[PDB]
C-alpha cells in the first residue's frame, strides 16, 4: 500500500577539510597559483568582509 | 661521490632521485 | 671504508635534565645536548621516555 | 573527578648515525654554508583562527 | 593503413606543433587518450 | 571498587626471524655487507662463540 508520504534526500560527510585551490583552474597546482599568486597582488593590499 | 654507496653489478651507485614536494 | 665507520661510536644518546620542574599544568625540561665531533642526527627520533 | 597525573622522570634518547669519518668530515662542511640550508614544509600551511 | 592500426608509432600519424606542451604543462588534463596508441607485435 | 595493582607488560611476536645484519653500521646494503667481505672479515679464519 502507499501511505502517499515523500522520501527525503540528503548526503552526508566528517573528517574532511573541504580545500579550495585558489586558482582559476583549481586542479593540481598547490603552491604557484593562478589568481592568488600574481605579481598585482604583490603591488597592493585589500581587505576581505565576507 | 662515486665511491660512498654499494652497488649493483661492479657499479658503485646507479639510479638518481627526486622527491615530491607537499602541497599539491 | 666509506659509509661506514671503522671506529667506536655511539648511536642511542642517555641524559637526564639538571632540573626539572613541577607545576600546575606545565612540565619543564631543560639540557645541554652536544653531538659527537663528526655525528649526524635527523630530528625525527629525539624524544623524551617520561 | 577520579583522575591524578603525575610524572616521576624525563629522559633524552635520539638515534645517531655511526658516521663514516672519510665523507662526514666533508658532510658537516657541506651543510655549513648559507647556499646548503635545508626548508621545510608542512602539506597544509593553514593559518588558523577562532 | 592510414587509420595508425597498420603504422609504426603512435605520435607521428598527427602535427608535431601540437606534441611540445604534453609533460611540462600537460598537468590540467591527463592526455594521453584523445588519439589512440598502437604497439608493434612480432609475427 | 577501587583496588590496588602492578602491571605486567609483555610483548608478542612469532613467525619471524631474529635478524642482524654483517656491517660496521649494522644496516644490509645488497646482498653482501660492508663486514662481510672487508679488512678483518675476508680471508682469514676466525670461529664464533656465544
Amino acid at each position: 500500500t502507499a501511505v502517499d508520504s515523500i522520501t527525503q534526500k540528503k548526503f552526508l560527510c566528517d573528517r574532511t577539510l573541504w580545500r579550495i585551490p585558489f586558482s582559476s583552474n583549481f586542479m593540481s597546482m598547490g603552491a604557484l597559483t593562478d589568481l592568488g599568486q600574481n605579481l598585482l597582488y604583490a603591488n597592493s593590499a585589500h581587505a576581505l568582509d565576507m | 661521490f662515486a665511491s660512498l654507496a654499494p652497488r649493483h653489478g661492479s657499479r658503485p651507485f646507479m639510479g638518481n632521485w627526486q622527491d615530491i614536494g607537499t602541497s599539491n | 671504508h666509506d659509509v661506514t665507520t671503522d671506529r667506536s661510536q655511539r648511536l642511542t644518546l642517555r641524559f637526564i635534565p639538571v632540573d626539572r620542574e613541577d607545576t600546575a599544568y606545565s612540565y619543564k625540561a631543560r639540557f645541554t645536548l652536544a653531538v659527537g665531533d663528526n655525528r649526524v642526527l635527523d630530528m625525527a627520533s629525539t624524544y623524551f621516555d617520561i | 573527578d577520579g583522575a591524578s597525573i603525575k610524572f616521576d622522570s624525563i629522559c633524552l634518547y635520539a638515534t645517531f648515525f655511526p658516521m663514516a669519518h672519510n665523507t662526514a668530515s666533508t658532510l658537516e662542511a657541506m651543510l655549513r654554508n648559507d647556499t646548503n640550508d635545508q626548508s621545510f614544509n608542512d602539506y597544509l600551511s593553514a593559518a588558523n583562527m577562532l | 593503413s592510414y587509420m595508425h592500426i597498420s603504422g609504426q608509432d603512435a605520435s607521428e600519424y598527427l602535427s608535431p606543433g601540437l606534441v611540445q606542451f604534453a609533460r611540462a604543462t600537460e598537468t590540467y588534463f591527463s592526455l594521453n587518450n584523445k588519439f589512440r596508441n598502437p604497439t608493434v607485435a612480432p609475427t
